[PDB]
Protein backbone atom coordinates (compact mmCIF):
# COMPACT_ATOMS: atom_id res chain seq x y z
CA UNK A 1 0.00 0.00 0.00
CA UNK A 2 1.38 3.37 -0.80
CA UNK A 3 2.28 5.94 1.97
CA UNK A 4 -0.58 8.37 1.65
CA UNK A 5 -2.38 8.34 5.03
CA UNK A 6 -5.85 10.22 6.06
CA UNK A 7 -6.21 11.65 9.61
CA UNK A 8 -9.23 12.08 10.88
CA UNK A 9 -9.17 13.86 14.08
CA UNK A 10 -11.75 14.57 16.50
CA UNK A 11 -11.02 18.42 17.69
CA UNK A 12 -7.42 19.11 15.46
CA UNK A 13 -5.84 19.71 18.60
CA UNK A 14 -5.64 15.65 19.23
CA UNK A 15 -2.60 15.58 17.01
CA UNK A 16 -0.73 17.75 19.87
CA UNK A 17 -1.40 15.14 22.59
CA UNK A 18 -0.79 11.93 20.74
CA UNK A 19 2.33 13.50 18.54
CA UNK A 20 4.68 10.69 19.78
CA UNK A 21 2.64 8.11 17.62
CA UNK A 22 2.17 10.32 14.46
CA UNK A 23 5.95 11.17 14.83
CA UNK A 24 6.81 7.82 14.81
CA UNK A 25 4.29 7.24 11.72
CA UNK A 26 5.90 9.83 9.86
CA UNK A 27 9.67 8.73 11.22
CA UNK A 28 8.79 5.45 9.34
CA UNK A 29 7.59 7.14 5.65
CA UNK A 30 4.24 8.32 5.79
CA UNK A 31 2.43 11.66 4.55
CA UNK A 32 -0.12 12.32 7.06
CA UNK A 33 -2.94 14.56 6.47
CA UNK A 34 -4.90 16.09 9.24
CA UNK A 35 -8.25 16.60 9.03
CA UNK A 36 -11.40 17.56 10.89
CA UNK A 37 -14.12 14.74 10.87
CA UNK A 38 -16.70 17.76 9.93
CA UNK A 39 -15.03 18.93 6.85
CA UNK A 40 -16.77 19.44 3.49
CA UNK A 41 -14.18 18.85 1.41
CA UNK A 42 -13.81 15.52 2.57
CA UNK A 43 -13.65 12.26 0.48
CA UNK A 44 -11.66 9.09 -0.58
CA UNK A 45 -12.85 8.37 -4.55
CA UNK A 46 -12.65 11.07 -7.05
CA UNK A 47 -13.95 9.19 -10.48
CA UNK A 48 -12.87 5.84 -9.16
CA UNK A 49 -9.02 6.59 -7.98
CA UNK A 50 -9.11 6.07 -3.72
CA UNK A 51 -6.42 9.06 -3.51
CA UNK A 52 -5.98 7.92 -0.07
CA UNK A 53 -4.38 3.98 0.19
CA UNK A 54 -4.36 4.45 4.15
CA UNK A 55 -6.75 5.61 6.81
CA UNK A 56 -6.93 5.93 10.39
CA UNK A 57 -9.69 7.45 12.51
CA UNK A 58 -9.10 8.94 15.96
CA UNK A 59 -12.24 10.42 16.17
CA UNK A 60 -14.70 8.93 18.49
CA UNK A 61 -17.95 10.26 18.70
CA UNK A 62 -19.18 11.24 15.65
CA UNK A 63 -22.34 10.87 14.51
CA UNK A 64 -22.29 12.05 10.46
CA UNK A 65 -18.76 12.32 8.64
CA UNK A 66 -18.21 15.56 6.95
CA UNK A 67 -18.81 15.21 2.65
CA UNK A 68 -19.37 11.57 1.36
CA UNK A 69 -17.86 9.51 3.78
CA UNK A 70 -20.39 7.30 4.50
CA UNK A 71 -19.96 3.65 6.30
CA UNK A 72 -20.65 2.46 2.82
CA UNK A 73 -18.33 4.74 1.43
CA UNK A 74 -15.88 3.19 3.96
CA UNK A 75 -16.44 -0.11 3.22
CA UNK A 76 -16.12 0.02 -0.56
CA UNK A 77 -12.44 1.37 1.13
CA UNK A 78 -11.72 -1.71 2.79
CA UNK A 79 -13.62 -3.27 -0.33
CA UNK A 80 -11.36 -1.40 -3.40
CA UNK A 81 -8.17 -2.67 -0.78
CA UNK A 82 -7.28 -0.10 1.78
CA UNK A 83 -6.51 -0.62 5.16
CA UNK A 84 -7.99 1.41 8.19
CA UNK A 85 -7.72 2.00 11.55
CA UNK A 86 -10.45 3.02 14.04
CA UNK A 87 -10.08 3.94 17.57
CA UNK A 88 -12.86 4.76 19.85
CA UNK A 89 -13.12 6.14 23.67
CA UNK A 90 -16.44 6.04 25.81
CA UNK A 91 -18.33 7.89 23.24
CA UNK A 92 -18.47 6.23 20.70
CA UNK A 93 -21.16 7.08 18.13
CA UNK A 94 -23.32 5.58 15.38
CA UNK A 95 -21.30 5.24 12.16
CA UNK A 96 -17.90 3.73 14.16
CA UNK A 97 -20.60 1.26 15.55
CA UNK A 98 -22.08 0.69 12.16
CA UNK A 99 -18.54 0.41 10.73
CA UNK A 100 -17.55 -2.18 13.21
CA UNK A 101 -20.97 -4.32 12.53
CA UNK A 102 -19.91 -4.07 8.79
CA UNK A 103 -16.83 -5.77 9.49
CA UNK A 104 -18.43 -8.19 12.16
CA UNK A 105 -17.18 -6.69 15.19
CA UNK A 106 -19.89 -5.72 17.82
CA UNK A 107 -19.13 -2.76 19.96
CA UNK A 108 -21.00 -2.06 23.07
CA UNK A 109 -23.24 0.41 24.37
CA UNK A 110 -22.23 4.05 23.97
CA UNK A 111 -21.74 5.23 27.63
CA UNK A 112 -20.09 1.18 28.54
CA UNK A 113 -16.33 1.09 29.58
CA UNK A 114 -14.57 -2.19 29.99
CA UNK A 115 -14.82 -2.10 33.83
CA UNK A 116 -12.06 -4.34 36.05
CA UNK A 117 -12.04 -4.53 39.97
CA UNK A 118 -8.70 -6.29 40.07
CA UNK A 119 -6.57 -5.36 37.52
CA UNK A 120 -6.84 -1.03 38.05
CA UNK A 121 -4.35 1.15 37.78
CA UNK A 122 -3.35 3.65 40.74
CA UNK A 123 -4.07 6.33 38.53
CA UNK A 124 -7.71 6.28 38.63
CA UNK A 125 -10.89 8.67 39.24
CA UNK A 126 -12.00 5.83 41.80
CA UNK A 127 -14.35 4.50 38.89
CA UNK A 128 -11.84 1.54 38.31
CA UNK A 129 -12.14 2.02 34.49
CA UNK A 130 -8.75 2.28 33.82
CA UNK A 131 -7.31 -1.54 33.23
CA UNK A 132 -3.96 -2.73 33.17
CA UNK A 133 -4.22 -5.43 31.06
CA UNK A 134 -1.21 -8.15 31.06
CA UNK A 135 0.72 -9.28 28.32
CA UNK A 136 0.01 -12.76 28.92
CA UNK A 137 -3.57 -12.52 27.28
CA UNK A 138 -2.42 -11.83 24.23
CA UNK A 139 -2.65 -13.28 19.90
CA UNK A 140 0.58 -14.54 20.93
CA UNK A 141 1.76 -14.37 17.12
CA UNK A 142 5.32 -12.64 16.32
CA UNK A 143 4.10 -10.87 13.11
CA UNK A 144 1.46 -8.49 14.78
CA UNK A 145 2.36 -8.05 18.32
CA UNK A 146 6.51 -8.07 17.68
CA UNK A 147 9.20 -10.22 18.69
CA UNK A 148 10.13 -8.75 21.96
CA UNK A 149 8.54 -9.11 25.90
CA UNK A 150 6.00 -6.28 26.52
CA UNK A 151 5.34 -4.43 30.02
CA UNK A 152 1.53 -4.56 31.37
CA UNK A 153 -0.14 -2.30 28.95
CA UNK A 154 -2.80 0.59 29.91
CA UNK A 155 -6.55 0.99 28.50
CA UNK A 156 -9.27 3.12 28.62
CA UNK A 157 -12.29 1.73 25.96
CA UNK A 158 -15.43 0.43 25.35
CA UNK A 159 -15.18 -3.61 25.39
CA UNK A 160 -16.18 -5.06 22.25
CA UNK A 161 -16.60 -8.63 21.38
CA UNK A 162 -16.37 -10.98 17.86
CA UNK A 163 -17.97 -14.23 16.63
CA UNK A 164 -16.17 -17.43 18.26
CA UNK A 165 -16.87 -19.28 15.03
CA UNK A 166 -15.89 -16.32 12.49
CA UNK A 167 -13.27 -17.10 10.14
CA UNK A 168 -11.60 -13.86 9.07
CA UNK A 169 -11.78 -12.44 12.23
CA UNK A 170 -8.87 -11.79 15.01
CA UNK A 171 -8.01 -10.84 18.47
CA UNK A 172 -5.19 -9.39 19.23
CA UNK A 173 -5.85 -8.73 22.69
CA UNK A 174 -8.85 -10.05 25.12
CA UNK A 175 -9.44 -8.77 28.54
CA UNK A 176 -8.75 -10.12 31.97
CA UNK A 177 -10.70 -13.29 33.59
CA UNK A 178 -13.17 -10.39 35.89
CA UNK A 179 -13.16 -7.79 33.92
CA UNK A 180 -16.94 -6.96 32.54
CA UNK A 181 -18.38 -4.14 30.21
CA UNK A 182 -21.62 -2.40 32.05
CA UNK A 183 -22.59 1.28 32.13
CA UNK A 184 -20.60 2.47 35.49
CA UNK A 185 -23.39 4.54 36.58
CA UNK A 186 -26.12 2.34 36.57
CA UNK A 187 -26.42 -0.87 38.42
CA UNK A 188 -26.77 -4.42 36.27
CA UNK A 189 -29.84 -5.71 35.65
CA UNK A 190 -29.78 -7.54 32.12
CA UNK A 191 -26.91 -9.74 31.07
CA UNK A 192 -23.52 -7.66 30.75
CA UNK A 193 -21.89 -7.94 27.04
CA UNK A 194 -19.09 -10.02 26.71
CA UNK A 195 -18.64 -10.20 30.79
CA UNK A 196 -15.85 -12.40 31.10
CA UNK A 197 -12.57 -13.01 29.29
CA UNK A 198 -14.62 -12.87 25.73
CA UNK A 199 -14.03 -9.03 26.77
CA UNK A 200 -11.90 -7.90 23.14
CA UNK A 201 -9.65 -4.76 24.32
CA UNK A 202 -7.94 -5.08 20.46
CA UNK A 203 -9.71 -6.66 17.54
CA UNK A 204 -8.44 -7.08 13.81
CA UNK A 205 -9.79 -8.60 10.50
CA UNK A 206 -7.66 -10.09 7.55
CA UNK A 207 -10.67 -9.79 4.70
CA UNK A 208 -10.27 -11.74 1.81
CA UNK A 209 -9.02 -9.05 -0.20
CA UNK A 210 -6.23 -8.94 2.59
CA UNK A 211 -7.22 -5.60 4.13
CA UNK A 212 -5.80 -5.19 7.21
CA UNK A 213 -8.71 -3.18 9.58
CA UNK A 214 -7.81 -2.87 13.34
CA UNK A 215 -10.44 -1.88 15.72
CA UNK A 216 -8.76 -0.12 19.06
CA UNK A 217 -11.67 0.51 21.61
CA UNK A 218 -9.77 3.02 23.03
CA UNK A 219 -8.12 6.52 21.63
CA UNK A 220 -5.87 6.72 25.12
CA UNK A 221 -4.19 3.89 24.21
CA UNK A 222 -1.92 5.35 21.59
CA UNK A 223 -2.18 8.91 23.47
CA UNK A 224 1.25 10.49 25.05
CA UNK A 225 0.35 10.12 28.50
CA UNK A 226 0.07 6.12 28.41
CA UNK A 227 3.14 5.87 26.63
CA UNK A 228 5.29 7.59 28.66
CA UNK A 229 3.16 6.46 32.39
CA UNK A 230 4.29 4.05 34.69
CA UNK A 231 2.33 1.19 35.71
CA UNK A 232 1.28 -0.95 38.66
CA UNK A 233 -2.09 -2.71 39.92
CA UNK A 234 -3.81 -1.53 42.96
CA UNK A 235 -3.95 -5.22 44.09
CA UNK A 236 -1.50 -4.84 47.22
CA UNK A 237 2.48 -6.39 46.97
CA UNK A 238 2.52 -5.62 42.87
CA UNK A 239 5.61 -4.27 41.38
CA UNK A 240 5.96 -1.02 39.85
CA UNK A 241 7.28 -0.69 36.34
CA UNK A 242 8.91 1.88 34.80
CA UNK A 243 7.81 1.91 31.22
CA UNK A 244 4.03 0.85 30.30
CA UNK A 245 5.64 -1.32 27.36
CA UNK A 246 2.68 0.61 25.52
CA UNK A 247 4.79 2.33 22.51
CA UNK A 248 6.57 -1.36 21.17
CA UNK A 249 3.04 -2.98 20.89
CA UNK A 250 1.26 0.49 19.41
CA UNK A 251 4.35 0.49 16.82
CA UNK A 252 3.73 -3.37 15.87
CA UNK A 253 0.29 -2.88 15.42
CA UNK A 254 0.72 -0.06 13.29
CA UNK A 255 3.13 -2.04 10.75
CA UNK A 256 1.02 -4.47 10.36
CA UNK A 257 -2.24 -2.80 9.35
CA UNK A 258 -0.22 -0.46 6.72
CA UNK A 259 1.17 -3.88 4.54
CA UNK A 260 5.14 -3.97 6.46
CA UNK A 261 5.36 -6.64 8.89
CA UNK A 262 3.82 -9.91 7.14
CA UNK A 263 3.21 -10.19 3.60
CA UNK A 264 3.61 -12.21 1.17
CA UNK A 265 3.79 -12.72 -2.33
CA UNK A 266 3.45 -15.78 -5.14
CA UNK A 267 5.99 -15.28 -7.72
CA UNK A 268 5.96 -17.22 -11.06
CA UNK A 269 4.80 -20.97 -11.47
CA UNK A 270 6.14 -23.60 -13.67
CA UNK A 271 5.03 -27.60 -14.18
CA UNK A 272 7.09 -29.32 -16.17
CA UNK A 273 8.00 -33.27 -16.95
CA UNK A 274 11.04 -34.72 -15.24
CA UNK A 275 13.82 -34.48 -17.81
CA UNK A 276 12.01 -31.51 -19.88
CA UNK A 277 11.78 -28.12 -20.01
CA UNK A 278 8.45 -26.26 -21.13
CA UNK A 279 5.27 -27.13 -19.93
CA UNK A 280 3.42 -29.82 -22.14
CA UNK A 281 -0.12 -29.75 -23.16
CA UNK A 282 -2.05 -32.82 -21.59
CA UNK A 283 -0.23 -34.54 -19.64
CA UNK A 284 -0.85 -38.27 -19.83
CA UNK A 285 -1.67 -41.00 -16.94
CA UNK A 286 1.24 -41.79 -14.52
CA UNK A 287 3.41 -38.84 -15.98
CA UNK A 288 6.53 -37.71 -13.26
CA UNK A 289 5.45 -34.06 -12.60
CA UNK A 290 7.51 -31.21 -11.31
CA UNK A 291 5.89 -28.23 -9.85
CA UNK A 292 8.17 -25.33 -8.76
CA UNK A 293 7.00 -21.92 -6.92
CA UNK A 294 8.56 -19.18 -5.69
CA UNK A 295 7.30 -17.40 -2.78
CA UNK A 296 8.81 -14.15 -1.49
CA UNK A 297 8.64 -11.80 1.87
CA UNK A 298 8.97 -8.43 2.05
CA UNK A 299 11.39 -7.53 4.97
CA UNK A 300 11.94 -3.92 5.80
CA UNK A 301 11.69 -2.30 2.14
CA UNK A 302 12.63 -5.40 -0.05
CA UNK A 303 11.06 -8.96 -1.04
CA UNK A 304 13.43 -11.60 0.10
CA UNK A 305 13.07 -15.57 -0.38
CA UNK A 306 10.57 -17.05 2.02
CA UNK A 307 11.40 -19.41 4.37
CA UNK A 308 8.49 -21.62 4.89
CA UNK A 309 8.58 -25.02 6.37
CA UNK A 310 5.34 -26.45 5.99
CA UNK A 311 3.92 -25.36 2.84
CA UNK A 312 1.55 -27.51 0.81
CA UNK A 313 0.58 -28.56 -2.56
CA UNK A 314 -3.25 -29.89 -3.54
CA UNK A 315 -3.98 -31.90 -6.96
CA UNK A 316 -7.61 -31.53 -6.87
CA UNK A 317 -9.93 -31.63 -9.26
CA UNK A 318 -13.14 -31.77 -6.97
CA UNK A 319 -11.63 -32.88 -4.04
CA UNK A 320 -7.82 -33.30 -3.64
CA UNK A 321 -6.31 -36.43 -4.76
CA UNK A 322 -2.68 -35.62 -3.76
CA UNK A 323 -1.18 -33.69 -1.18
CA UNK A 324 2.35 -33.07 -0.37
CA UNK A 325 4.84 -30.79 1.44
CA UNK A 326 6.57 -28.63 -1.05
CA UNK A 327 10.69 -28.88 -0.51
CA UNK A 328 12.93 -25.81 -0.43
CA UNK A 329 15.47 -25.64 -3.03
CA UNK A 330 17.31 -22.65 -4.76
CA UNK A 331 14.71 -20.15 -3.89
CA UNK A 332 11.74 -22.16 -5.23
CA UNK A 333 9.76 -24.89 -3.28
CA UNK A 334 9.09 -27.63 -5.92
CA UNK A 335 8.32 -31.17 -5.50
CA UNK A 336 8.38 -33.89 -8.32
CA UNK A 337 5.47 -36.68 -8.19
CA UNK A 338 3.69 -38.77 -9.99
CA UNK A 339 -0.33 -38.19 -11.70
CA UNK A 340 -3.21 -40.35 -10.42
CA UNK A 341 -5.09 -42.90 -12.72
CA UNK A 342 -7.99 -40.89 -13.00
CA UNK A 343 -8.26 -38.49 -16.34
CA UNK A 344 -9.53 -35.41 -16.40
CA UNK A 345 -9.20 -31.92 -15.56
CA UNK A 346 -7.00 -31.25 -12.51
CA UNK A 347 -5.76 -28.11 -10.85
CA UNK A 348 -3.41 -27.63 -8.22
CA UNK A 349 -4.21 -25.43 -5.33
CA UNK A 350 -1.12 -23.72 -3.41
CA UNK A 351 -2.64 -22.11 -0.30
CA UNK A 352 -0.91 -20.83 2.10
CA UNK A 353 -2.98 -19.22 5.18
CA UNK A 354 -1.45 -18.49 8.45
CA UNK A 355 -2.40 -16.32 11.51
CA UNK A 356 -0.71 -12.85 10.59
CA UNK A 357 0.62 -13.52 7.49
CA UNK A 358 -0.85 -12.68 4.00
CA UNK A 359 -3.41 -15.27 2.49
CA UNK A 360 -1.30 -17.02 -0.27
CA UNK A 361 -3.41 -18.47 -3.29
CA UNK A 362 -2.31 -19.88 -7.44
CA UNK A 363 -4.23 -22.41 -8.69
CA UNK A 364 -3.54 -24.05 -12.57
CA UNK A 365 -5.34 -26.14 -14.13
CA UNK A 366 -3.42 -29.15 -16.31
CA UNK A 367 -5.46 -31.75 -18.25
CA UNK A 368 -4.40 -35.19 -17.63
CA UNK A 369 -5.72 -37.50 -20.52
CA UNK A 370 -5.44 -41.37 -20.67
CA UNK A 371 -2.97 -43.20 -23.22
CA UNK A 372 -2.94 -43.05 -26.60
CA UNK A 373 -3.44 -46.01 -28.68
CA UNK A 374 0.06 -46.18 -29.46
CA UNK A 375 1.37 -45.95 -25.71
CA UNK A 376 -0.46 -49.33 -25.00
CA UNK A 377 2.32 -52.17 -24.08
CA UNK A 378 3.33 -54.65 -26.91
CA UNK A 379 5.19 -57.67 -27.15
CA UNK A 380 4.43 -58.99 -23.77
CA UNK A 381 5.78 -62.28 -23.05
CA UNK A 382 2.73 -63.65 -21.21
CA UNK A 383 0.78 -63.24 -25.01
CA UNK A 384 3.51 -65.60 -26.78
CA UNK A 385 1.39 -68.47 -27.55
CA UNK A 386 -1.37 -66.06 -29.37
CA UNK A 387 1.31 -64.13 -31.79
CA UNK A 388 2.54 -67.47 -32.63
CA UNK A 389 -0.67 -68.96 -33.24
CA UNK A 390 -1.87 -66.50 -35.75
CA UNK A 391 1.49 -66.69 -37.98
CA UNK A 392 1.27 -70.52 -37.65
CA UNK A 393 -1.59 -70.73 -39.32
CA UNK A 394 -0.74 -68.20 -42.25
CA UNK A 395 2.32 -70.20 -42.98
CA UNK A 396 -0.50 -73.27 -43.13
CA UNK A 397 -2.50 -71.48 -45.27
CA UNK A 398 0.46 -70.56 -47.59
CA UNK A 399 1.71 -74.39 -47.66
CA UNK A 400 -2.12 -75.67 -48.23
CA UNK A 401 -2.32 -73.62 -51.37
CA UNK A 402 1.13 -74.70 -53.04
CA UNK A 403 -0.54 -78.63 -52.14
CA UNK A 404 -3.98 -77.48 -53.29
CA UNK A 405 -3.52 -76.30 -56.83
CA UNK A 406 -0.37 -78.70 -57.44
CA UNK A 407 -2.27 -81.71 -56.08
CA UNK A 408 -1.49 -84.94 -58.85
CA UNK A 409 -4.02 -87.15 -58.33
CA UNK A 410 -3.84 -91.30 -58.00
CA UNK B 1 -48.01 -5.25 -15.45
CA UNK B 2 -46.31 -9.21 -14.66
CA UNK B 3 -47.62 -12.09 -17.00
CA UNK B 4 -46.33 -15.00 -18.48
CA UNK B 5 -47.45 -15.54 -22.05
CA UNK B 6 -46.98 -19.29 -21.66
CA UNK B 7 -48.31 -20.05 -18.33
CA UNK B 8 -50.95 -17.44 -18.49
CA UNK B 9 -51.19 -16.10 -14.83
CA UNK B 10 -49.44 -12.92 -13.35
CA UNK B 11 -46.16 -14.20 -11.31
CA UNK B 12 -47.10 -13.95 -7.24
CA UNK B 13 -43.21 -12.65 -6.58
CA UNK B 14 -42.81 -9.47 -8.14
CA UNK B 15 -39.38 -8.32 -6.64
CA UNK B 16 -36.46 -10.57 -6.48
CA UNK B 17 -33.41 -9.72 -5.06
CA UNK B 18 -30.14 -12.01 -5.62
CA UNK B 19 -27.36 -12.61 -2.98
CA UNK B 20 -24.61 -14.67 -5.03
CA UNK B 21 -25.19 -13.37 -8.62
CA UNK B 22 -25.79 -11.21 -10.43
CA UNK B 23 -27.39 -10.72 -14.67
CA UNK B 24 -24.64 -10.54 -17.06
CA UNK B 25 -26.79 -10.65 -20.29
CA UNK B 26 -30.34 -10.91 -21.59
CA UNK B 27 -31.58 -10.91 -25.16
CA UNK B 28 -34.08 -8.93 -26.89
CA UNK B 29 -36.99 -10.75 -26.42
CA UNK B 30 -35.72 -11.96 -23.38
CA UNK B 31 -35.16 -15.53 -24.77
CA UNK B 32 -31.97 -16.42 -22.94
CA UNK B 33 -30.74 -14.89 -19.76
CA UNK B 34 -26.72 -15.18 -18.86
CA UNK B 35 -26.45 -14.76 -14.91
CA UNK B 36 -22.73 -14.35 -13.47
CA UNK B 37 -21.92 -16.09 -10.23
CA UNK B 38 -20.26 -13.37 -7.80
CA UNK B 39 -16.96 -13.72 -5.93
CA UNK B 40 -17.48 -15.16 -2.10
CA UNK B 41 -18.40 -12.68 0.36
CA UNK B 42 -15.54 -9.94 1.03
CA UNK B 43 -16.06 -9.93 4.65
CA UNK B 44 -18.82 -11.30 7.19
CA UNK B 45 -21.23 -9.44 8.83
CA UNK B 46 -23.01 -9.24 11.89
CA UNK B 47 -26.62 -10.99 11.27
CA UNK B 48 -28.10 -8.47 13.58
CA UNK B 49 -28.07 -4.88 14.63
CA UNK B 50 -25.31 -4.69 17.47
CA UNK B 51 -26.85 -3.94 21.09
CA UNK B 52 -29.24 -1.54 21.92
CA UNK B 53 -30.49 -1.60 25.73
CA UNK B 54 -33.31 0.46 26.72
CA UNK B 55 -31.64 2.31 30.01
CA UNK B 56 -30.29 5.13 28.69
CA UNK B 57 -32.22 6.58 25.70
CA UNK B 58 -31.11 6.21 22.41
CA UNK B 59 -31.76 10.05 20.73
CA UNK B 60 -31.01 8.88 17.34
CA UNK B 61 -29.62 11.82 14.95
CA UNK B 62 -31.34 13.54 12.16
CA UNK B 63 -29.66 13.48 8.75
CA UNK B 64 -28.93 17.21 8.24
CA UNK B 65 -26.92 17.23 5.29
CA UNK B 66 -27.90 18.71 1.32
CA UNK B 67 -26.40 18.45 -1.87
CA UNK B 68 -25.00 21.90 -0.80
CA UNK B 69 -24.83 21.65 2.91
CA UNK B 70 -22.05 18.81 3.27
CA UNK B 71 -21.06 19.35 7.08
CA UNK B 72 -21.15 16.23 9.70
CA UNK B 73 -21.54 16.45 13.42
CA UNK B 74 -19.57 15.71 16.19
CA UNK B 75 -20.65 15.37 20.06
CA UNK B 76 -17.23 16.26 21.66
CA UNK B 77 -16.43 19.01 19.24
CA UNK B 78 -15.34 22.72 20.97
CA UNK B 79 -17.15 25.32 19.81
CA UNK B 80 -16.19 28.86 18.72
C1 LIG C 1 6.43 -69.86 -35.07
C2 LIG C 1 6.52 -68.37 -34.80
C3 LIG C 1 5.84 -68.02 -33.49
C4 LIG C 1 5.70 -66.50 -33.51
C5 LIG C 1 7.08 -65.88 -33.60
O1 LIG C 1 7.95 -66.51 -34.56
C6 LIG C 1 7.96 -67.94 -34.60
O2 LIG C 1 7.69 -65.91 -32.31
C7 LIG C 1 7.90 -64.55 -31.90
C8 LIG C 1 9.04 -64.03 -31.04
O3 LIG C 1 8.57 -63.92 -29.70
C9 LIG C 1 9.42 -62.68 -31.66
C10 LIG C 1 9.56 -61.42 -30.80
C11 LIG C 1 10.57 -61.62 -29.65
C12 LIG C 1 10.63 -60.32 -28.84
C13 LIG C 1 11.12 -59.18 -29.71
C14 LIG C 1 11.16 -57.88 -28.92
C15 LIG C 1 11.75 -56.77 -29.79
O4 LIG C 1 11.73 -55.54 -29.06
C16 LIG C 1 10.91 -56.60 -31.06
O5 LIG C 1 11.55 -55.63 -31.90
C17 LIG C 1 10.81 -57.92 -31.83
C18 LIG C 1 10.22 -59.02 -30.94
C19 LIG C 1 8.82 -58.64 -30.50
C20 LIG C 1 10.15 -60.34 -31.71
C21 LIG C 1 9.34 -60.14 -32.98
C22 LIG C 1 9.01 -61.44 -33.71
C23 LIG C 1 8.36 -62.43 -32.73
C24 LIG C 1 7.09 -61.87 -32.13
C25 LIG C 1 8.14 -63.85 -33.23
C26 LIG C 1 6.98 -64.41 -34.00
C27 LIG C 1 6.98 -64.20 -35.50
Amino acid sequence: SGPRTLVLLDNLNVRETHSLFFRSLKDRGFELTFKTADDPSLSLIKYGEFLYDNLIIFSPSVEDFGGNINVETISAFIDGGGSVLVAASSDIGDPLRELGSECGIEFDEEKTAVIDHHNYDISDLGQHTLIVADTENLLKAPTIVGKSSLNPILFRGVGMVADPDNPLVLDILTGSSTSYSFFPDKPITQYPHAVGKNTLLIAGLQARNNARVIFSGSLDFFSDSFFNSAVQKAAPGSQRYSQTGNYELAVALSRWVFKEEGVLRVGPVSHHRVGETAPPNAYTVTDLVEYSIVIQQLSNGKWVPFDGDDIQLEFVRIDPFVRTFLKKKGGKYSVQFKLPDVYGVFQFKVDYNRLGYTHLYSSTQVSVRPLQHTQYERFIPSAYPYYASAFSMMLGLFIFSIVFLHMKEK
Amino acid sequence: PGFDRTRNAEIGNKDIKFKHLEEAFTSEHWLVRIYKVKAPDNRETLDHKPRVTNIFPKQKYLSKKTTKRKRGYIKNKLVF
